[PDB]
């Protein structure tokens, strides 16, 4: 393929500087693009450039095609946790006439920014059957690593970040369930 | 706004068969393409259509893979003898006509999958999982979780039902499903998601919370022969009632 | 041999019956060809490909599947509204022009039914004054509405066009600029009327065009010749008939770069 | 506009009874493109022309070699017939040994 876009993720706070490379190798009268895909979303255009030295703008996003050095490098000022997404650069050929060529995409990961951790370990029963349960870790700062399970009858999540927007309020959580009756929230979280 | 129009959304076909999938592009776009994408990767051009004409088809497309467009409108594209590495998203993508540098609409693509027993199909079993009094108490907020399990294969759409209505605020659900056994090809797939509130709004039990997953999985059309129920798509739901202790 | 032709030719027989052919050319040497079946390029020459790499070459083919076919439609979409105006052809000659020192020429012309429409004059569609308000019309839309094509013809003639001559012409040196030698030859047949003798000084496959061929009485030039055309072989060269008539008392030259300042002296009885 | 054909023929190398030779016709001048062009011997059609592709000169108009290998003998005749909608029949040119056919 002729366009290489950064491997990812990226993982970077709200407010940071955001840059995904793009390279690509092309002919005559090209022209760049980058598509962006929201979870759980079908991909859309973000911004493109029909011509050399256009610069493509989008919501803070911008791209400048480059002929010079091969570049259509994706920059964003500051990034909202809402930008995380996973993001494609594209090349028209045949003259900006032809299909578009992607690049193998690259998830950027915003995290919130926790000024105010207050990390812990709650259990909750189920609604309807109170012998069921899950343990939930919340409230951790945005540099905190969730271990791995390292027993095949526990799982545990990836961290996620729920913003509740009434509240201006971000944070953290990772979740653990099992079968097991002695089933013990302290321990699926390595503290 | 309308867009790009992509059936079946989700399509599970059993190893060997063939399987078809339509597209209607925007209005009067001359410009149509069939990609296709596997999660991790982009979008794969399979091939073009120029009002009726198909003038380019990728080298390697199998000659299992055929593309028609018959009216330069509406596009179907037919697999022949599916195999599992065909299992991925399959976009179509419309262009307006006389426009360089045109935008591509994608439509929602028909996620393709590829399976050797439709037996081991499974809507999921949902649980809803009621706040801690410590969360309430040591922060004033209340975290319901809500956990899909034991489906196979791994496509759900899981949303929160506040009070009748979607919700989006407060909620976060995992990126990926995780396999129930990571060493087993037919592992069934989890999937978690958490919607936090105030405490006071969980603590109120006039509340409504649901938790709605929705199951892609076998079409009216299959053939079933088990007791259980033909794992048909479906949305399985858990509920729950606020409460003040 | 300074300029590369790409020509296209498009006819409109019916509005169910139209038809796109075309080929590139050195002056009169055709270096590609395109097969219409597949939609490709035919390389007619293995120097064809000039200094340019497959995935350019492959890049500009589908362009050009696209613009044959697009082109195609646009006209017969416009034109199925009146039948009365079939049929018609539509010609199209595009390309540049290398002069040492200079700015490449860069060119897009247009005829329609054997007459010049409309042709690129910079970065503006130009009507050609006898093609009235059919060309006026078709110059607006695409200087108002085809702004994209504008663009693409700009940069093929302008860029791509002089960067592949020089390729092509570098990669075919040899051939282009080889030198072969006419043969020669005198012959007899009465005349319909007049001295009732014609000589036929003849000259054949000849490479490159330039010759001369004059009949010379002593080394004096012979005036009132009928010269022919220079006409092609399938070679690649060149023939020419030059012919003398006389009433039959009592010799034809033959110059060409290939003969390295000798002559051919034919002298006849 | 319509134009019609300048038709000659002439022979790739000087004509020698019994000694393989080419056929040349050349038919220029003409539009629009549509033409028939059949290479005779004694007025009967050879099936094995080739033709160079189609091209135009400055004016437009349509330019075409058709060639086939021929031996000429003292008898045997030779012609380029050409058909095209600004003929109402057939247009048949013989090839002189001498001094082609179509002039110019
Ligand atoms: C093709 O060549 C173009 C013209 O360059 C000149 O001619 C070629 C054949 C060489 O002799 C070179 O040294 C001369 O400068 C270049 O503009 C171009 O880079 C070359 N390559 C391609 C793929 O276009
Ligand atoms: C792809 C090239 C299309 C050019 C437009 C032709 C306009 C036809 C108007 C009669
Ligand atoms: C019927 C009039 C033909 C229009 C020819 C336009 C050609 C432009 C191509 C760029």
């Amino acid at each position: 393929n002729s366009v290489t876009q950064m491997e990812g993720p990226v993982t970077l706070s709200e407010e940071a500087f955001l840059t995904i490379n793009c390279t690509y190798t092309a002919y005559g009268l090209y022209s760049l693009f980058w598509y962006v895909q929201y979870p759980g979303e079908g991909l859309q255009l973000l911004l493109k450039a029909t011509k050399a030295d256009d610069k493509g703008s989008n919501k803070g996003f911008e791209a400048t095609y480059r002929k010079e050095t091969t570049s259509f490098h994706l920059e964003k000022g500051s990034v909202q946790v809402s930008d995380s997404a996973v993001y494609f650069c594209a090349l028209s050929g045949q003259y900006g006439w032809g299909k578009l060529q992607f690049g193998a995409g690259t998830q950027v990961v915003v995290t919130p920014d926790i000024q105010n951790p207050d990390p812990a370990v709650y259990q909750l029963r189920d609604s309807k059957s109170s012998d069921k349960s899950v343990c939930l870790f919340t409230d951790f700062d945005s540099q905190t690593q969730v271990s791995q399970s390292k027993d095949s009858d526990v799982y545990i999540t990836d961290k996620c970040v729920l913003d509740m927007r009434s509240m201006d309020f971000k944070s953290n959580s990772a979740v653990a369930w099992s079968q097991k009756s002695d089933f013990a929230c302290a321990n699926a979280f390595q503290n | 706004d309308t867009g790009v129009s992509q059936n079946p959304r989700h399509k599970i076909t059993k190893r060997g068969q063939n399987v078809t999938f339509r597209c209607d592009p925007i209005s009067e776009h001359s410009r149509l393409y069939w990609y296709r994408q596997t999660l991790g990767q982009g979008p794969e051009f399979l091939t073009y259509f120029q009002n009726e004409a198909q003038l380019e088809k990728s080298r390697l497309l199998s000659d299992r893979f055929s593309a028609e467009r018959p009216k330069g409108s509406f596009s179907t594209l037919e697999i022949q003898r599916t195999e599992q590495g065909d299992s991925a998203m399959y976009l179509c993508a419309s262009s307006p006509r006389m426009v360089r540098g045109a935008e591509a609409f994608f439509g929602q693509g028909t996620r393709l999958t590829v399976v050797e027993d439709l037996n081991k199909v499974f809507p999921p079993e949902v649980a809803v999982f009621e706040p801690s009094e410590a969360e309430i108490s040591h922060t004033q907020k209340a975290t319901l979780v809500c956990l899909a399990t034991g489906f196979y294969p791994d496509h759900v759409e899981l949303s929160w039902w506040v009070n009748g209505k979607e919700v989006h605020s407060g909620v976060c659900t995992d990126p990926q499903p995780l396999k129930e056994q990571p060493a087993l090809q037919d592992s069934r797939y989890a999937l978690s998601s958490r919607l936090r509130v105030s405490a006071t709004f969980w603590q109120d039990p006039r509340n409504h919370f649901r938790c709605q997953v929705q199951f892609y999985g076998l079409s009216e059309n299959d053939e079933w022969t088990q007791d259980r129920a033909k794992p048909v798509t479906q949305i399985v739901s858990a509920e729950a009632w606020g409460r003040a202790d | 041999h300074v300029s590369f032709h790409v020509i296209q030719i498009f006819s409109f027989v019916n509005q169910s019956w139209a038809r796109g052919q075309g080929s590139g050319w050195l002056d009169e040497l055709q270096t590609h060809g395109w097969d219409s079946e597949s939609g490709t390029i035919i390389f007619l020459h293995n120097w064809s490909k000039g200094n340019f790499s497959n995935e350019e070459l492959s890049d500009l083919e589908l362009l050009f599947r696209f613009y044959l076919f697009g082109l195609t439609r646009e006209i017969q979409d416009h034109a199925s509204q009146d039948y009365s105006k079939y049929p018609f052809e539509v010609q199209v000659k595009a390309g540049c022009e290398l002069h040492s020192g200079k700015s490449p020429e860069g060119f897009f012309q247009v005829a329609f039914n054997g007459l010049d429409l409309l042709s690129f004059q910079n970065t503006t569609w130009v009507p050609s004054p006898g093609c009235g308000s059919l060309a006026q019309s078709v110059c607006h839309l695409l200087n108002h509405q085809y702004e994209g094509v504008t663009e693409t013809v700009y940069n093929l003639i302008r860029s791509t066009c002089p960067r592949f001559l020089l390729g092509l012409l570098d990669a075919g040196k040899m051939y282009v600029h080889r030198q072969v030698r006419p043969e020669a030859w005198l012959s007899s047949r009465p005349s319909l009327g007049s001295g009732q003798l014609l000589l036929v000084c003849h000259a054949s496959g000849f490479y490159p065009k330039p010759v001369w061929v004059t009949w010379m009485r002593n080394e004096q030039e012979q005036l009132g010749t009928k010269h022919g055309d220079i006409l092609p072989n399938a070679d690649g060269t060149w023939y020419l008939q030059v012919i003398l008539e006389v009433a039959s008392e009592e010799s034809c030259r033959v110059r060409h770069s290939s003969l390295g300042g000798q002559d051919i002296i034919l002298y006849w009885g």
